[PDB]
């Protein structure tokens, strides 16, 4: 039984074990009264103002776009305090936390970026943090590790199965099936058993309510398309969800391509995969012929959930979004072109966003289009990556 | 068929418990599987509980993760473990047989043609575990077309609108759990008041598990009500322990198993 | 002659060679007339807000003061774009060049931040930049240098003198020497000749301007005193100077003090060096006995330079600001401190500034007072130092 | 003294131009530079511009960059440069001899001690290479009170009111720079209307640097109406080039300076 429906079409519900089914009700009815309480919003706007830095800027692009009819704004998520979207959902996860009286916080995390989001919520709002990484990402992640740790939080590598973000996503729920009476899981994305996917969009939907006050003021309509890159779905959703009422609007939704699609080692389940059951929700997953599910492959590490909420497979099956893919080279190109052009060194994952645009722009020059693409994270973090590439 | 009906009538008659052993098909390898599992029977197992090799299994604690490692690692596939469990039912026609899976590894290619080969083979229960009551209505009703008894989880600390959900959903048997966590024989885990309200629905027989590891913990759920109990974590360390040496396995694995249904007098 | 006052009491001047001073001529002419030209104005502005993220968040440390009667504000220069305050004011020079008509750039750089900041202004405003960086610095700065790189500057290794920033500085003033028609010298820090110290006070203001208003919608009141570190001086310049004629409000310069005072191995020229000519002004120096110029030493890379802004100088000598010291040990214990308690990563510059308003709450934990730091970085590029140290 | 305004008279009686080669003091040794002055001397050099060495010479291009770093790698100080220059003048008593220095050098210990260190040595000039006439009061006021000519720059675009103020502040020679830019010998810099405004404006004798080193520049900055040239890069790079043979050095800075010197005949 649940307040809010647990399915977008066929996809999504609550697929744990029946141990943890009153922690996911628990967290359901909390976010339920929450979002109706004032004052819980209030703490939230202020933390997301005062703390994190929203409103964040909508940048013009025009040395980029010069030469075509496209015109191309920038939703600055690489501006927010820890340099990727990821902050605003965990700071309204840890009011959460606070609300139902839990001291302790669990989260997975991949590249690190959700581990580092999620220990700094904690610092601030007095939360005992432990993290779950796999331990190939814990060995190619040396500076997010330290990171949590400067902030307080316990890193625990993960060496089961493929050590790598699924197996923390599990250890975290294992945890979890343990620990739910005292400690919140800060899951680190839209996706995992309802109420995750509903809960992180609303906790990151103010993306796209900025950017469309922000590009109703600059040009005076709505774009003709918001282009979002799609590990998980998180920075998609947020940027998507004030939207999705106006039809004029697309959607556009890129998921990593990798090594090329026909290669096989890439990460775009929703086009490319097939529909599975696994951490917690019916959804479209990397899997084998027999069923076990699989790593999602990217020359950027923070694309790496191996599945995709499932929201964004409901807005697919009924042609609302469109879903694409960028490969691992056409990143690359676009984080060079924005860093020599703009000045704006773009994260590896927003990069297949702008990617994206990039073609659209380029495939037809004269085409008049107004595009927003979610910058959802800073780069900095890329650069060795990307040096030792070139 | 009626296998667990059978199983628990004769157990009745007899004023004992079930003592079932879990074990990963296909740990350390198929042979050697098909071997430990005759020797759990020859032992005195009343049932088979099977884990069928997945990625990510997770309401498993580390011994039971490392053996489907172990399984993985002799390249077990569920089309292997289907082929074994069709021959461990050929040499034992009575003893109940229920499977431990992964949601993805029964809907993958069809919840309907999953409990299908299930019934081919001669399974007599499926527990999906990562399925809720709340998720089940396709997973219980594909069992029930194919005369496969669906298990379901009590927690322990489960209300009464979920007992009597378990009550009526499940059949077989009704899986009871010590506490909450994940599998692990290093975690011990009173059930009695769940355990009534279970009669009272008029429920599948229960069977505890999760930390049963010594004689005393069979003898104890017996008196508290239990129709038997569950051990998989404490079976599987003695595979674990003794890869090096396939002989010494079996003895070590007889002696438990004879020592844990002894308790269940 | 010129429009404008060169000096601040005895300190700053125009201390060039003779063909320079067209050169800072011209420059002051075009400030002046840019600061009373709308149209400048309003494209800076639209810079600062919509490129770089203007205004920064005035964030309040509640955990950090707990148990004391010290209210601690930062200013988050840490969120714009770039992670540090250095940012404002390369923009402003970039507006100043294309309104002389330069198509040129030149900077030098220490720990590279300001490489960093003159190379993405001119990416976005089509300038070619060129910086010059001490070869011992470039050797430890290979993220900075690629950063530079990656927008389209060119980085020029300076293996003369002590092959660090006063090096750099002298090759920057040897190039325009012979470059001034077609280059601007962005210079780094409000030091240097006349109009230097001036324009990047003026284009570092809207810190302090931003932190008044911000701190009396939060306070209905001033500050007690605002703190900054004091490197060559603009982030604490531009902090101050909206509060100058505020008497009551305190200003708090802090220089590095390294391995302390009493070593000899710091930063702290303003209050522990003896004034000289070099670099353009008549200042206080890092220098020998005979008048040779001598290195900062700092844990911090950017607190490098080796004299100070002339108006600091000043500033101290009619006793309206104060000037003290923080060692190494002192910013380190401030930076751990503030990832453990609030989940934000201070540079080590400004970790300097946490560091004394740290002391100044420890020292009379009973004193109200109300406190503002100015955050003037974030301290990512720090992790692995500290790491090290650690 | 009158050492500028004797050695120009001697020269005009001649129609000959001033031949002024500049070295750093101390580069590359206090010993070896002695002999390399006594060298230009002999050679033919009309007077001399004589570099202090400073640790950050930003008027400088990489030439003498360079021989301020073997300067100081063979511990040249200030101190010591005065005690050069003492000896030098011991030995020459006619010849001007000028310094070209950096203002933290001049101001550090006190600008007017500084003048007066130079009247005591028997120093007849100072260049401060950062210190534009705007900020030239207090030095050319000390430099004045010591009977030290103080010089300054004409910049090779340098408009009227500044040829007016370089007229006026200026004594001994006037500096006329060949181009903008640094010291350098690979870069060579009309100045004829400077030329003829410096004379209307009746400023020192001007001397041409930067750039200067070949014969036919001497002779070019002569018939432009300039009273001498000054070569230093083209000068050190002779030092540069024979450190290893000390005689060599010698040998071909002789030859360098008496090239140069019948040049300006
Ligand atoms: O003895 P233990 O603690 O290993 O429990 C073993 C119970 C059978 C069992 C093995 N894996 C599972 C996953 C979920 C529910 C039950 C199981
Ligand atoms: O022959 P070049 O080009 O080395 O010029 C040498 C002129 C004397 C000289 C040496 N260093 C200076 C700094 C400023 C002005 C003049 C000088
Ligand atoms: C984690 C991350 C992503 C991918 O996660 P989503 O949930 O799909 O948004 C994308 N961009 C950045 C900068 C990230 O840190
Ligand atoms: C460069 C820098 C400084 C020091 O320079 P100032 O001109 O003294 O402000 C301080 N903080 C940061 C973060 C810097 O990047
Ligand atoms: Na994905
Ligand atoms: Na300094």
């Amino acid at each position: 039984t649940t307040l809010l429906n647990p399915y977008f079409g066929e996809f999504g519900g609550m697929y744990v074990p029946q141990i943890l089914m009153p922690a996911l009700n628990q967290l359901e009815e909390a976010f339920v009264s929450a979002q109706k309480d004032p004052e819980f919003q209030a703490q939230f706007a202020d933390l997301l103002k005062n703390y994190a830095g929203r409103p964040t800027a909508l940048t013009k692009c025009q040395n980029i776009t010069a030469g075509t009819r496209t015109t191309l704004y920038l939703k600055r998520e690489d501006l927010l305090h820890g340099g990727a979207h990821k902050t605003n959902q965990v700071l309204g996860q840890a009011l959460l936390a606070k609300r139902m009286g839990k001291s302790e916080i669990i989260a997975e995390t991949g590249a690190g970026q959700h581990g580092v989001a999620s220990a700094l919520a904690s610092a601030l709002l007095g939360l005992k943090c432990r993290i779950y990484m796999g331990a190939k990402d814990v060995e190619r992640q040396s500076p997010n590790v330290f990171r949590m740790r400067l902030m307080g939080a316990e890193v625990i590598p993960v060496h089961s199965g493929s050590a790598t973000l699924k197996d923390a996503c599990n250890e975290a729920l294992r945890d979890w099936s343990g620990s739910y009476e005292t400690a919140h899981y800060m899951l680190g994305t839209a996706a995992g058993p309802h109420p995750y996917p509903t809960i992180v969009r609303e906790f990151q939907r103010m993306i796209g309510e900025e950017t469309k006050a922000q590009i109703l003021d600059k040009e005076g309509r709505l774009p003709d398309a918001v282009i979002a890159c799609v590990g998980g779905g998180s920075n998609a959703i947020g940027m998507f969800a004030d939207f999705i009422n106006d039809t004029s609007v697309g959607l556009i939704g890129v998921e990593p391509g990798g090594h090329g699609i026909e290669t096989g080692e890439h990460g775009a389940p929703l086009k490319h995969g097939r529909v599975g059951i696994y951490f917690g929700m019916k959804a479209p997953m990397m899997q084998t012929a027999d069923g076990q599910i699989e790593e999602s492959y990217s020359i950027s590490a923070g694309l790496d959930f191996p599945s995709v909420g499932p929201q964004h497979a409901y807005l697919n099956s009924i042609g609302r979004a469109d879903y694409v893919s960028i490969t691992d080279d056409e990143a690359l190109e676009a984080f060079k072109t924005l860093c020599r052009h703009e000045g704006i060194i773009p994260a590896l994952e927003s990069s297949h966003a702008l990617a994206h645009a990039l073609k659209m722009m380029r495939e037809q020059p004269e085409k008049e289009q107004l595009l927003v693409v979610n910058l959802s994270g800073r780069g900095d973090k890329d650069i060795f990556t990307v040096h030792d590439i070139l | 068929m009626e296998r667990y009906e059978n199983l628990f009538a004769q157990l009745n008659d007899r004023r004992e418990g079930a003592f079932v052993p879990f074990v990963t098909l296909g740990d350390p390898g198929i042979e050697q599987s098909l071997k430990i599992i005759d020797t759990l029977i020859d032992a005195g197992a009343d049932a088979l509980e099977l884990g069928v090799p997945f990625s990510d299994p997770l309401a498993d604690g580390p011994t039971i993760q490392n053996a489907n490692l172990r399984a993985f690692a002799a390249g077990v596939t569920p089309a292997q473990c289907f082929e074994m469990l069709a021959i461990i039912r050929e040499k034992h026609p009575t003893i109940p047989i229920g499977l431990l899976m992964y949601a993805n590894l029964v809907f993958n290619n069809g919840i309907d043609a999953f409990y299908a080969r299930c019934e081919q083979v001669g399974v007599d229960s499926v527990l999906v575990a990562d399925v809720p009551v709340e998720e089940s209505a396709p997973f219980r009703q594909a069992a029930l077309r194919h005369n496969i008894a669906p298990i379901f989880i009590c927690p322990p600390n489960a209300d009464d609108d979920l007992l009597r959900q378990v009550a009526s959903y499940g059949r077989g048997y009704t899986y009871l759990l010590s506490r909450s966590g994940v599998t692990g024989a290093e975690n011990r885990g009173p059930l009695h008041h769940l355990i009534e309200k279970l009669k009272e629905y008029h429920a599948a027989p229960a069977l505890q598990g999760f930390g049963i590891s010594s004689p005393e913990q069979v003898s104890a759920a017996v008196r508290a009500g239990a129709a038997g109990a569950i051990s998989g974590s404490a079976i599987v360390k003695i595979i674990e322990k003794n890869l090096a040496s396939p002989k010494q396995m079996l003895a070590e694995l007889r002696s438990f198993v004879s020592a844990m249904k002894a308790a269940s007098r």
